[PDB]
């Protein structure tokens, strides 16, 4: 997976 | 078997661009429950575990 955090829900 | 809730649009990295609507097959999760490997007619690849949900 990406080591980077994903998007906040809109 | 899970439903996409919101349009994600793929960062690389083996991330998945996935639509609202979208059914998808989910097979695990990162280690803090952030990113979700899923499958869809589109591909494999992660996608943020909040914008899916259990469907029927």
């Amino acid at each position: 997976a990406p080591t980077y955090s994903p998007p906040l829900p809109p | 078997l899970f439903v996409a809730l919101y349009d994600f649009v793929a960062s690389g990295d083996n991330t998945l661009s996935i639509t609202k609507g979208e059914k998808l097959r989910v097979l695990g999760y990162n280690h803090n429950g952030e990113w979700c490997e899923a499958q869809t007619k589109n591909g494999q690849g992660w996608v943020p575990s909040a914008y899916i949900t259990p469907v029927n």
